[PDB]
RNA sequence: ACUGAACUCCUCACACCCAAUUGGACCAAUCUAUCACCCUAUAGAAGAACUAAUGUUAGUAUAAGUAACAUGAAAACAUUCU
């Protein structure tokens, strides 16, 4: 049953969490220096593999915590809730930086993942849904996409406007829940064990483990929903303010199975768009 | 400064009273407070209850195993009440079953068992013991005496009464101090049930009667936010019980509850218990 | 137990502020367990004030809490081995041998890590200054 | 006079058991004898009640009232001592649990009126008190909905008894 | 009722208002950047623009010279007006001044403004900058722009 | 006219704790992305403005030293140059105000 | 006054009369002074009446301290845990006797306003009145002006 | 017909609803004798009891954060200007 699948996947997720936490016991003070333009030269002594860029922001001030979406720990984008590993330089990236491209990509991935959760828990039980992948599309594309294979019983069914609005309502319920984005650097073995059923996710995990030198893969969970991340994600789901599942386009070349691309669009609280601009963005997010 | 001492002392007394009210001292078992003689207290316990306990049995009934363990641990730096409590619990359950089965011959064994469990449960027996001063005479390792220990001691006292004066006197004691705890209580306030309609259907099957027909006898304010629905259950066009409610479902459920009470003979206007 | 009356006689006045200042408004559950090697004297020197250096390699337990009773340093159960070079001073007519100062060598191992994280501000910048 | 607020920082609670929720830190601070009306100070105190430390500082930095600067200094001192002496891990993880103004010891001066008559001026002084509690500010009390409010009404209806009878 | 009244009531009357604005304008011409209560800066901004226009009219223009003589209480600034400021703005047609709000005056909490003549040698004011075009919203709008350009 | 009765603390509280009298929470406060300082949306950052005012004061002191007397306003443009800077081609024919510090990052 | 005072409902301790009557007073403690005119009456009570009272009330444990604090007193402790302390200062033997007998006959429940002079757990035998008692029913349960 | 009092009856208890005035039974606190030696007793005393004198002194309210009061401008704080 899908509920049992989610339960066992969550159990494996927590098992791996505890395993890594035990692997990193006690407290090793790592020095992380704020290399950001503001408040330069500050140093945080932090608990190895326990503290997070969020904890560093908490030390800095509440404005940093609320405005900071990603961290460039040693020039690499780290999730705000991803435990720090070694002494490093840290700089916090917001939505309004001069070049926020990394933050935009992270927001885009997180919105896609939220869409994936909504899709998987939307349809009636009898129908089976397979979350194939979240294609990495530029923000200029105007809509974040999530690819899903629906059942043959539904390959002839296209969502109605009311169905799409129900998807948006579920997404907003998730936003209201405001669930943190939990991360795990998990070896391909445990990742495959978690996603054994989903063939698509299995092969995606294999691809990622091939691309990276080792077999380390990025697993992300909002709540009860675990997915492979193409990269770092947003800290929490409350960052999204405006969110809309706009359309579902059936990819033209579908001989084996019919891949439906759920397209949607979102804007965070920091970058709220007026009603009319939002309507135009919605219109353009249906292509 | 005004000369005098009495006003100052009165103010000190008032301050002390207020201090005790604001930060009352942690509770202390009555034994540790002044004016305590265990032998006199236990004899008074017996005389209060109007029963000729044997002092040795009652003393043994008031001592718990945990108290013995704590006393031995302290002595490092006695017969418990276990057997008496077991005897008392067994006899009390059996004799309460006798009382209840005599009073309500129609009550099903499940109902009788639930009533006995209610009457001998931690809450009821704890209340009875507390207001009978069992707690004061109880020798336990922690204070206030936990309800489980208090129940154990109360049933040990019942066992001591049994060994001292006999089944008849012990039955009178149970009647007076546990059977009274169901006065004013409602059948399903004591015996928690689910799906009373289903339970009534089961009972009517046992009696070889068809499933009752739920039917709306009286109604008021149907479309408002405070409706009144009277739902009656009919057995062959004959009303067996009707009940009120806010929604039709609630009224039907409670009519089933009324029907169960009537079938089991545990109605509100039933013959009172005889003492 | 913050027995300052006895601590005054037990330690020198030069040591008492160190003993009792930073520990104010926080409970410590320091305890002792059997030593590892016998204590022996190291050296002694000398209006006239006595001075004895004693080397100890004992085993101890620490648990320092907050005003609010939440642990902030050291497990209370797991003991640690302590190497100390304690220097006693005595008054020379009615004074006794009291802890004067503990010599920490530079090669001593780092102390226990602290549970909580800490931020260390960089150099504050004036309006006319720039970070370099 | 009373100086209980200062003493409130010196109460040491017993060490907590491991299976016990972490007690939030509490920092009491005060400034006494501020040359300012307690009635005027009360508005600033009320303004910042229940807000995070950073939010309170932001609000006070852009307030024109004289008392805002004094309250900001008191809050900054409270934050500093919370970090240094009350084992508060994060500076910003503090919210104003209590903030009130109290009457200070005042001085009486004469105001000369027009016909050889006079009034008694009071050179008013005020105290300012804050308690800072560690943790996020407690959420504002949600406005009660029609559903809950009708639930309360129906509970009141059900509570009715037949009064003055058997 | 003050429907359509465009001039604030400042100082001790009309003449005093003119003199106050004149002193502010002389300070502005001398220093190229002046802090003053917001309302007074707002009232004087129009006069500053008009002086730049009169300086553009030319040194030899008698009316412009008389206007400058009245409006610049320090007469060393009249050559400055006719030979530095006016040539500086010869290309522009307007908007010679930049006025920004400044934190309230500490003394009396007055609403304060800084008014400068654009192009001065002084360090630039911390001007407000719009959000970067690379932000999420701006990139989505750029996508709209490109799609509209292509489609239509 | 004189009050006919003392106003009770209850009435006084109802009056002086009215929302109309309470201080309103400001919602236009934010953080200056340049220096991270707090500022109001429509107002200049206080810290940045203080920087600029101090630098302007220093430059003006240099200007005053150069002019040497009242009523000596130059009829030519002005250019501020810091240590290690040379007048450019367009800086020709403009009075040079020399500053002993290095060029501020925000000064261009 | 009633509005300025707590109130309760008439009640017993453990249904004190149903099966058997149990005297709720369980302990009396007389703190009496050897010397002092305040406790002269208490001394006479201890000499002449306390023994007879004790043998009349075998369920009440009576302690006599002969060493009071701030006044001679009698502290009555009841089974329900209530403790009523009464000064016997400057009271005669008969006054103390009546006071002690009152404590003996009284229950531990608070002496406050009792809302009702009666207490039934089963106020109704024929069924509590509701608007539909005495209201006739109609054929097919048709409400007034109902078409069918 | 019913309703209808503090009238009357009923269960229990009773000295327990006038101004001025008058008779009487008690009594807070204080001091003294002698006790008690715990916070009281018997007596002897007396600056012996305050919801009220536009009472006296002190405190703090209300009116009220009200009436009212105050700093010419810019600036390099040298200075200049009105
Ligand atoms: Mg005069
Ligand atoms: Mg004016
Ligand atoms: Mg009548
Ligand atoms: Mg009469
Ligand atoms: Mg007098
Ligand atoms: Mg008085
Ligand atoms: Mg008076
Ligand atoms: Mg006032
Ligand atoms: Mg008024
Ligand atoms: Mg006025
Ligand atoms: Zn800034």
């Amino acid at each position: 049953s899908p509920t049992e699948l989610t339960e066992m996947r969550n159990d494996l997720f927590n098992k791996e969490k505890a395993r890594q936490l035990s692997l990193t016991p006690r407290t090793e003070k790592i020095e992380v220096k704020h290399v950001g333009k503001t408040d330069p030269g500050t140093v945080f002594v932090m608990n190895k593999n326990i503290s997070t860029p969020y904890s560093c922001a908490m030390h800095l001030s509440e404005w940093y915590c609320r405005k900071s979406i990603l961290a460039l720990v040693d020039g690499q984008p780290w999730d705000m809730y991803k435990p720090l590993t070694k002494s490093c330089e840290i700089k916090f990236l917001t939505f309004k930086d001069c070049d926020p491209g990394e933050v935009n990509k992270a927001y885009w991935r997180s919105c896609a993942m939220m869409m994936g959760c909504v899709i998987e828990r939307a349809f009636k039980d009898e129908y089976m849904v397979n979350l194939v992948r979240a294609p990495e599309v530029p923000v200029i594309s105007g809509a974040f996409c999530y690819d899903v294979v629906l059942d043959s019983k539904l390959d002839e069914w296209m969502p109605t406007k009311e169905n799409l609005r129900s998807f948006t309502k579920d997404a907003h319920a998730l936003i209201y829940k405001d669930l943190p984005f939990e991360t795990l650097e998990v070896e391909a073995k445990v990742a495959l064990e978690i996603f054994q059923h989903s063939k698509y996710k299995v092969d995606f995990i294999e691809e990622k483990a091939s691309q990276n030198p080792e077999r380390i893969v990025k697993l992300h969970r909002i709540g009860d929903f675990i997915d492979v991340s193409e990269g770092p994600l947003i800290p929490r789901t409350s960052i999204c303010f405006q969110y809309e599942v706009s359309a579902v386009h059936n990819l033209q070349p579908t001989q084996p199975s019919l891949i439906r691309r759920f397209q949607g669009v979102s804007l965070p609280v920091h970058l709220r768009a007026h009603f009319t601009i939002w309507d135009k963005l919605l219109e353009r997010s249906r292509k | 400064v005004k000369k005098g001492f009495r006003a100052a002392f009165r103010f000190q007394k008032e301050l002390e009273r207020q201090r005790l009210l604001r930060c009352p001292p942690p509770p202390v078992r009555r034994s540790e407070k002044p004016n305590w003689d265990y032998h006199a207290e236990i004899q008074a316990f017996g005389h209060r209850l109007q029963e000729n306990f044997s002092l040795d049995l009652l003393k043994t009934a008031f001592v718990n195993s945990c108290y013995i363990k704590s006393e031995e641990a302290k002595r490092q730096q006695l017969k418990s009440n276990q057997e008496l409590s077991e005897q008392g619990t067994s006899f009390s359950q059996t004799c309460l079953t006798q009382f209840l089965e005599d009073e309500y011959p129609d009550m099903p064994t499940e109902g009788i068992k639930n009533l006995v469990d209610f009457l001998t449960g931690e809450e009821v027996v704890c209340h009875v013991a507390r207001n009978l001063a069992v707690e004061q005479l109880t020798l336990s390792e922690e204070f206030p005496v936990p309800p489980a220990v208090l129940q154990q001691t109360f049933f040990a006292v019942i066992g001591a009464l049994l060994q001292s004066s006999g089944p008849e006197r012990t039955a009178l004691f149970i009647r007076d101090f546990l059977i009274t705890q169901m006065t004013g209580k409602e059948l399903f306030e004591m015996w928690k049930i689910i799906n009373p309609m289903g339970l009534l259907v089961e009972e009517l099957k046992k009696r070889n009667v068809s499933a009752p027909e739920s039917r709306l006898t009286r109604q008021s304010g149907g479309t408002t936010a405070l409706p009144l629905y009277f739902v009656g259950l009919y057995c062959d066009k004959k009303l067996i019980a009707e009940g009120p409610g806010e929604t039709v479902l609630v009224a039907e459920e409670e009519a089933a509850r009324v029907a169960l009470r009537k079938l089991y003979g545990f109605t509100e206007n039933r013959r009172p218990w005889n003492y | 137990n913050s027995d300052h009356d006895r601590l005054h006689t037990l330690v020198t006045e030069h040591c008492f502020p160190d003993m009792t200042w930073d520990i104010k408004y926080k409970t410590v559950r320091w305890s002792f367990v059997e030593s590892l090697e016998p204590s022996h004297v190291v050296q002694v020197r000398c209006n006239v004030y006595g001075q004895i250096t004693v080397r100890m390699h004992t085993r101890q337990t620490l648990a320092i809490y907050d005003r609010f009773g939440r642990l902030m340093y050291g497990q209370e159960d797991v003991p640690k081995d302590v190497l100390e070079y304690v220097v006693f001073e005595k008054q020379l007519p009615y004074g006794s041998w009291r802890m004067h100062t503990k010599i920490v060598p530079p090669w001593a191992p780092p102390k226990q890590p602290i549970l909580k994280t800490v931020m260390i501000p960089g150099p504050q910048l004036k309006p006319e200054e720039e970070y370099e | 006079i009373s100086r209980k607020w200062e003493k409130k920082n010196k109460i040491v609670y017993p060490p907590q058991l491991p299976g016990e929720p972490r007690r939030p830190a509490e920092i009491y601070h005060c400034r006494r004898q501020i040359k300012y009306s307690k009635d005027k100070m009360w508005y600033l105190a009320k303004l910042i009640r229940g807000m995070s430390i950073d939010q309170a500082l932001a609000q006070l930095e852009f307030n024109d009232k004289k008392g805002a600067k004094i309250i900001k200094e008191v809050l900054l001192e409270a934050q500093d001592m919370a970090v240094r002496d009350h084992n508060v891990e994060f500076r910003s993880n503090l919210y104003i649990a209590e903030s009130t103004s109290g009457r200070g010891q005042c001085l009486k001066r004469i105001r000369y009126h027009g016909r050889g008559r006079f009034g008694i001026m009071e050179k008013v002084y005020c105290h300012y008190f804050v308690k800072l509690v560690e943790g996020p500010p407690p959420p504002p009390e949600p406005p009660k909905t029609a559903v809950a409010h009708a639930k309360e009404y129906i509970q009141q209806l059900r509570s009715r008894t037949i009064v003055h009878t058997l | 009722i003050s429907h359509g009244r465009v001039f604030r009531r400042m100082g001790l009357g009309p003449e005093s208002r003119i003199h106050l604005l004149r002193n502010l304008l002389t300070g502005l011409v001398r220093h190229e950047r002046i802090e003053a209560p917001w309302a007074r800066v707002d009232e004087m901004r129009g006069y500053a623009e008009k002086l730049i226009d009169y300086g553009k009219l030319g040194d030899t223009n008698e009316r412009a010279m008389r206007m400058a003589d009245f409006w610049l209480t320090e007469k060393d600034l009249i050559p400055k007006l006719f030979q530095v400021l006016a040539p500086r703005y010869k290309d522009q047609t307007g908007g010679y001044t930049r006025m920004l709000q400044i934190p309230n005056r500490s003394l009396d909490r007055a609403k304060m403004a800084v008014i400068e003549y654009k192009g001065n040698c002084l360090p630039p004011l911390p001007l407000p900058r719009r959000d970067s075009h690379l932000t999420l919203l701006n990139q989505l709008l750029q996508g709209l722009r490109q799609d509209l350009r292509q489609s239509q | 006219a004189a009050p006919k009765n003392r106003r009770t603390i209850e009435v006084n509280r109802c009056r002086r704790r009215n929302p109309q009298k309470l201080i309103k929470v400001k919602n236009n406060i934010d953080v200056c992305p340049e220096c991270g300082h707090l500022k109001q949306k429509h107002v200049l950052c206080a810290y940045c403005y203080e920087k600029v005012c101090k630098e302007t004061a220093e430059i003006r002191r240099q200007i005053g030293k150069q002019e040497g007397g009242p009523f000596k306003a130059p009829t030519i443009e002005t250019v501020v140059l810091y240590t290690g800077e040379t007048p450019s081609e367009q800086d020709q024919g403009k009075r040079i105000i020399e500053r002993d510090r290095k060029r501020p990052s925000w000064f261009t | 006054t009633a509005r300025g005072t707590p109130s309760r409902f008439l009640a017993s301790v453990l249904h004190n009369g149903l099966g058997r009557y149990v005297q709720q007073l369980q302990r009396l403690s007389f703190s009496v002074s050897r010397d002092g005119a305040s406790s002269r009456g208490a001394r006479e009570f201890v000499e002449r009446e306390v023994i007879d009272f004790a043998r009349r009330n075998p369920g009440v444990v009576i302690y006599v301290n002969s060493r009071p604090c701030c006044v001679p007193r009698v502290v009555a402790e009841y089974l329900n845990g209530a403790v009523r302390e009464e000064s016997i200062h400057c009271k005669s033997v008969e006054e103390i006797s009546t006071l002690v007998q009152k404590l003996a006959d009284q229950s531990g429940l608070d002496v406050i306003r009792i809302r009702k002079p009666f207490h039934t757990d089963n106020p109704s035998i024929q069924g509590q009145w509701h608007p539909f008692t005495n209201k006739p029913t109609t054929f097919r349960g048709l409400r007034p002006r109902e078409v069918q």
